[PDB]
RNA sequence: GUUGACCUCGGAUCAGGUAGGAGGACCCGCUGAACUUAAGCAUAUCAAUAAGCGGAGGAAAAGAAACCAACAGGGAUUGCCCUAGUAACGGCGAGUGAAGCGGCAACAGCUCAAAUUUGAAAGCUGGCUUCGGCCCGCGUUGUAAUUUGGAGAGGAUGCUUUGGGCGAGGCUCCUUCUGAGUUCCCUGGAACGGGACGCCACAGAGGGUGAGAGCCCCGUAUAGUUGGAAGCCAAGCCUGUGUAAAGCUCCUUCGACGAGUCGAGUAGUUUGGGAAUGCUGCUCAAAAUGGGAGGUAAAUUUCUUCUAAAGCUAAAUACCGGCCAGAGACCGAUAGCGCACAAGUAGAGUGAUCGAAAGAUGAAAAGCACUUUGAAAAGAGGGUUAAAUAGCACGUGAAAUUGUUGAAAGGGAAGCGCUUGUGACCAGACUUGCGCCCGGCGGAUCAUCCGGUGUUCUCACCGGUGCACUCCGCCGGGCUCAGGCCA
RNA sequence: CCGGGACCGAGGACCGCGCUCUGCAAGGAUGCUGGCGUAAUGGUCACCAGCGACCCGUCUUGAAACACGGACCAAGGAGUCAAGGUUUUGCGCGAGUGUUUGGGUGUAAAACCCGCACGCGUAAUGAAAGUGAACGUAGGUGAGAGCUUCGGCGCAUCAUCGA
RNA sequence: AGACUAAUCGAACCAUCUAGUAGCUGGUUACCGCCGAAGUUUCCCUCAGGAUAGCAGUGUCGACCUUCAGUUUUAUGAGGU
RNA sequence: GCGUGAGCCCGGGUCGAACGGCCUCUAGUGCAGAUCUUGGUGGUAGUAGCAAAUACUUCAAUGAGAACUUGAAGGACCGAAGUGGGGAAAGGUUCCAUGUGAACAGCGGUUGGACAUGGGUUAGUCGAUCCUAAGCCAUAGGGAAGUUCCGUUUCAAAGGGGC
RNA sequence: AAACUUUCAACAACGGAUCUCUUGGUUCUGGCAUCGAUGAAGAACGCAGCGAAAUGCGAUAAGUAAUGUGAAUUGCAGAAUUCCGUGAAUCAUCGAAUCUUUGAACGCACAUUGCGCCCGCCGGUAUUCCGGCGGGCAUGCCUGUUCGAGCGUCAU
């Protein structure tokens, strides 16, 4: 509050009565009376320098970094080693990218939780649902005073085609803790990179894989980037032919032995 | 998760709500569960409870002990069964306070405004199934 | 002379009405500082701000050009972005500082004075009233219709325009109803904990219940459903009719337009406004193609653009003062409001005013019956509880400071660094390990080959064969090697 | 050329320089033997003994000062936030760059999408009216990393004469 | 009498402007590693204060540029202690 | 036990409901000093002191307990400008009776202006009420932007008596 | 050798730090527009079966009527309804009422529970006096009504 600590009308003694100078509160009859004010070091003052809302709460990003971080994001998606070094239960999945038909689509296709929870079983998600709903825990701290009170683990997310699907997919996997929806032109780094993390499990549909090119061709202004190198392979460069033969002959070895 | 914009989700508010409701609102809050017997019968779940019926505890250390309802102290959201005492230093027996969410009903004292509200919900109750079985 | 008017000014506890005070966060005006900065200080700045005074509303105020411009022209008011820290002001020091154009949010236009109804004051307050009007009064020193500059009045000309009543159907508000385990074992005073087996989910938000509960209880999601009231919009139907009133196309001629006001001089204040931007006092004081403005004073000649001195009007904008509601990378009882509590309280001052401290027994009072000592307060037994190492001086219970018990030192301070000694107390390490030979015991199936399946395509696994000088395990005896501390 | 004592043993397959050359004292310690296997070695604390040792913080040329503050303990207690500049580090795009005043949309203060104006940059100089950047392979000379057909070509940058 | 005006008078008491300004006194909170000063020049109503140059640290870049030096030697000038 | 160090880890006791490691993000983030702020506690120390107003003694009763409670008997002081009998201002139940653990009466206390429970103030004649004084404020009027300032008989059409 | 002073541990004291908790603050966002002469905001005094405060209310006083719900309130006590119908409750809702003395505060005053005037009814022999009860009497201004003033001024 901007008056907390000057509710009071103190003023110094000044020098001669035996006492610091601070302000003091007038009066008598209380115990209050004779008290230091106005002090960040006194009780019942004034903090210093005081809070304001006037700081800056948000922060302005270039929409072209927002497009490279969110591509980045999807190419990691699909490099299983990154998927088990997130946290991911992926050992029963067939393939990566996974796709599934489209049988989520229909009126009440997967409209039931039921119905949704034995697709995510058969498909091979299973396992990283199950380890969602194992890990629940009481935050520990004054979080719980505030409206925080657990922590758990993050599934899986499904990306679907609004278009084709139909959106009535969102009421089936609403209530399955873990699982997340989003819409193929709508993504958002937030959920592809959890906590500044690569590699999200993703389950696309056959409808959102198709009009993924579409969606970037349609982006003013951004073209996807080019790489500042080639071939990412450093061992094939090392050892191949056309460097290897025009090396100088080596000068030691990994270990030298002690001279004197 | 909830929807609409007018209900709360707040510790603070919630506790503050229970804890000084009047005492209207504090009858539904005391409510317990029927008997198999009588949910079949009447094919409703939950009713509040009341004065002069029969009750079973079900969880607590007074397991298994059955009786009729002496009392429905509001104030201090707790139940009266006969028989299930206590006694102070000088001897004295003193009843011990139940909460009724740990209680069945087997038997359900009847009067003509009960029977309405028995026959309200039922009806409410099978309706939601008929339509939503469409 | 009498009587009857008119004008101005009064009385009445005459009939009927209306204002004051509170609130003032935001709004419309008046009045008005100094601290401070200029490294001193007077013009300047702080500031056209704080304090003081008057007047309103859910918004107020502003507003349909006496505007901007100098273009190929825009077109009422308000607010955001940009113009722009720019033109300009300033002991030209310290410092200060707008507007037109451009994009957007929101869009909406109007009524008086100045004319003769003159073949008919055609207008209005009040009283009484079968309800249809009647009666006095106001008013010709002007109440209605007609006109407002975009025009209009007065003439031609021949087409077009309008009044009532129903009304399906929909929207807003209140109210009734809503899925699934108290299944089995262990710990525990008490499962809401661990294990096993199930179910619901457009509902796994939140809270309670004897400890972390989707299925014990309240609620949470979804469109529906029982009943009730008042408004608003609206598809489409049924009916009169030109007495009257209204729009459009052309034209010789007409065409009223706000005065101690504008403007000028001078004084003060103010502004970025500079031979003077606005406001107010005093003196002078207009005009009819006249008048204002056109950011350098003046005379002469042109040009552009509007039309003052009378008035009304929604939206986009401000504000948490009042009544409600939802939230947070905020604080966690010396913090957060002065106040989590019978807080603007107790208390101080003649008064204006000043103004604290203070949250937590236990799941449940089950808040200690009885006996005994004591004048009593209380003590000792004995009880309740999972616990009294929870007894209302009540969760946990740190330090300063103090009591008892135990160990030790002390010839005018004590404490501390390096290094031995004595006494007390104590962590590690070690207890065997691999190999070879001899004997006993038990079990297999060791090497090879055939079939099948993988895979790094030559390396493996499974089934079959094997069947005692092979393979694996245990026990008993001997031998070598390696192993802890100090010399 | 022979004796006598003290302190020390870093390194961890071979490789080297060499010599008195079946081998060695030559690029860093091995061999043999005894006692004990636990409070014996070792560690912590208290106390006596030898030597040493002025009260901290602060201003000051100079503090143990007869210079100031400090009886003791617990909890609180002091370079922050905004706008505007500047140099340097990381990142995107690059003669361009900047979605977020606003509009669309949404699982709703998030995330996603749109483009008319506008800001900074692409041209300077004068008080102003105004005017406005190639003689040359975008010049000559001396240095210059790198490349090179070995004759030379010459980045960045510095000095110098010109357009 | 500069005396009295509620223990207050060479200008009372109360709230607000107000966290008034201070070239002046006091304080300013964990550890280790590397480098390491000045009290001097010029100007200021400047003399208990600032700006300016010097002394110091950090980041680099150009070549790893025959490159330099608080020094000696040889040849050759100036000086009035 | 580990670390040069700020620190980290484990054993024993008490206790009763939540808490940590790692990578990023964020800040009201680290105390011995400020005659620092709030609260609590020492030495001094059982220390300085509890000395104006002439003064007390015997027996009995009450009571756990008597110098400062009650009765009687002695000895004294105030000495009618009183330590007597009544009032005004001010206070507000302090008045009376019964009873009482703690706290208060700077020693004690069975006593109390203390603590608990009850009770108590009676007017045609005493006062207020009526009159005017110094003074204060309405009305007629005049100032002032205004909160309001002046004005009291004035430059006012200002009343009361009977049938 | 004790006592005394000093240091460490256990238990017991003094004091209220630490840990965990929170029906309270603080900041942001959204919706709405409603005080008063028909007596407001504020002040005083009273009201409960047993209450000092706090909360609520006004001599109809810890509340009355009306509508909904459907069995309580609770420290003690008593009593009522006990759902038939005639209905518990410091319940919810709220459209009908009561609302002491004051306050812009209004017959004149007020440091007084002070002093008047007008109309009506009821008692005391009463139009005039005394007592009880009911209704009234402020100021500025507007429109209208009625009674007037002035050689201001018209006609007869
Ligand atoms: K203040
Ligand atoms: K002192
Ligand atoms: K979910
Ligand atoms: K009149
Ligand atoms: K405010
Ligand atoms: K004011
Ligand atoms: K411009
Ligand atoms: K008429
Ligand atoms: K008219
Ligand atoms: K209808
Ligand atoms: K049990
Ligand atoms: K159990
Ligand atoms: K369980
Ligand atoms: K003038
Ligand atoms: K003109
Ligand atoms: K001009
Ligand atoms: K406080
Ligand atoms: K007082
Ligand atoms: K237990
Ligand atoms: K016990
Ligand atoms: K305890
Ligand atoms: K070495
Ligand atoms: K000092
Ligand atoms: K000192
Ligand atoms: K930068
Ligand atoms: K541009
Ligand atoms: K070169
Ligand atoms: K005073
Ligand atoms: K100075
Ligand atoms: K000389
Ligand atoms: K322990
Ligand atoms: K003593
Ligand atoms: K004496
Ligand atoms: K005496
Ligand atoms: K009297
Ligand atoms: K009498
Ligand atoms: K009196
Ligand atoms: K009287
Ligand atoms: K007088
Ligand atoms: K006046
Ligand atoms: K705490
Ligand atoms: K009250
Ligand atoms: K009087
Ligand atoms: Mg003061
Ligand atoms: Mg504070
Ligand atoms: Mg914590
Ligand atoms: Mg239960
Ligand atoms: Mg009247
Ligand atoms: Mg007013
Ligand atoms: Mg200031
Ligand atoms: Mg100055
Ligand atoms: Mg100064
Ligand atoms: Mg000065
Ligand atoms: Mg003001
Ligand atoms: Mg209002
Ligand atoms: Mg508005
Ligand atoms: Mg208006
Ligand atoms: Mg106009
Ligand atoms: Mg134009
Ligand atoms: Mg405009
Ligand atoms: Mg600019
Ligand atoms: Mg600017
Ligand atoms: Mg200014
Ligand atoms: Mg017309
Ligand atoms: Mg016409
Ligand atoms: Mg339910
Ligand atoms: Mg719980
Ligand atoms: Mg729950
Ligand atoms: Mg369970
Ligand atoms: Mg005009
Ligand atoms: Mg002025
Ligand atoms: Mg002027
Ligand atoms: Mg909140
Ligand atoms: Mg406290
Ligand atoms: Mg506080
Ligand atoms: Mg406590
Ligand atoms: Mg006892
Ligand atoms: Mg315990
Ligand atoms: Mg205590
Ligand atoms: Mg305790
Ligand atoms: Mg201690
Ligand atoms: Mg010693
Ligand atoms: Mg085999
Ligand atoms: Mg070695
Ligand atoms: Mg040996
Ligand atoms: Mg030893
Ligand atoms: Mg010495
Ligand atoms: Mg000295
Ligand atoms: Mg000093
Ligand atoms: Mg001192
Ligand atoms: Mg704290
Ligand atoms: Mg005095
Ligand atoms: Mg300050
Ligand atoms: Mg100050
Ligand atoms: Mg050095
Ligand atoms: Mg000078
Ligand atoms: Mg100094
Ligand atoms: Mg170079
Ligand atoms: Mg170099
Ligand atoms: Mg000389
Ligand atoms: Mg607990
Ligand atoms: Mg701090
Ligand atoms: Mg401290
Ligand atoms: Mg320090
Ligand atoms: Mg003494
Ligand atoms: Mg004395
Ligand atoms: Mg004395
Ligand atoms: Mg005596
Ligand atoms: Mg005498
Ligand atoms: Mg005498
Ligand atoms: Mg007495
Ligand atoms: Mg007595
Ligand atoms: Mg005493
Ligand atoms: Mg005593
Ligand atoms: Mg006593
Ligand atoms: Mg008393
Ligand atoms: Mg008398
Ligand atoms: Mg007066
Ligand atoms: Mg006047
Ligand atoms: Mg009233
Ligand atoms: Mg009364
Ligand atoms: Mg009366
Ligand atoms: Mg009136």
């Amino acid at each position: 509050s901007e008056k907390a600590g000057h509710q009071t009308s103190a003023e110094s003694w000044g020098t001669g009565r035996a006492v610091a100078r601070i302000p003091r509160v007038s009066g008598g009859g209380t115990h209050r009376a004779g008290q230091g004010a106005f002090g960040n070091m006194c009780r019942s003052g004034r903090m210093f320098a005081p809070t304001k809302i006037w700081r800056k709460w948000h922060v302005k990003i270039n929409q072209g970094q927002k497009r490279f971080a969110t591509a980045s994001a999807l190419a990691a998606s699909a490099v299983a080693p990154l998927l088990m070094a997130r946290g991911h239960q992926v050992s029963t999945v067939p393939e990566v990218p996974l796709v599934v038909d489209s049988a989520a689509v229909a009126g009440d296709a997967v409209a039931k939780t039921a119905a949704a929870y034995k697709l995510l079983k058969a498909i091979g998600a299973g396992p990283d649902v199950e380890k969602v709903k194992k890990s629940k825990k009481l935050r520990a701290g004054k979080g719980k005073m505030r409206g925080r009170r657990h922590r758990q683990r993050r599934g899986p997310l499904i990306v679907y085609s609004p278009e084709h699907d139909g959106k009535e997919l969102v009421k089936g996997f609403r209530n399955i803790p873990g699982v997340e929806t989003c819409p193929v032109d709508a993504l958002n780094l937030l959920q592809l990179a959890p906590g500044g993390h690569l590699g999200r499990f993703i389950v696309w549909t056959s409808a959102a894989i198709k009009q993924l090119d579409a969606v970037y061709e349609s982006k003013k202004g951004f073209f996807l980037p080019a790489n500042i190198v080639s071939q990412a392979d450093l061992s094939r460069l090392i050892n191949s032919t056309e460097i290897q033969s025009v090396l100088r002959a080596p000068k030691g070895e990994a270990r030298t032995k002690r001279a004197c | 998760m909830k929807v609409r914009p007018t209900v709360s989700s707040s510790r603070r508010k919630a506790r503050k709500a229970h804890f000084s409701a009047p005492s209207s609102v504090r009858r539904v809050i005391m409510s317990a569960p029927l008997s198999k017997e009588l949910r079949e019968k009447y094919n409703v779940r939950s009713i509040p409870i009341r004065k002069g019926d029969e009750v079973q505890i079900v969880r607590g250390a007074h397991k298994d002990k059955e009786g009729k309802v002496t009392s429905v102290y509001r104030l201090k959201y707790v139940i009266h069964v006969e028989r299930v005492t206590r006694e102070k230093a000088t001897g004295q027996t003193v009843p011990i306070g139940i909460h009724p969410s740990n209680v069945v009903i087997t038997k359900l004292h009847l009067d003509k405004d009960r029977e309405n509200i028995l026959a309200r919900i039922k009806a409410g109750r099978e309706q939601v199934a008929k339509a939503k079985g469409k």
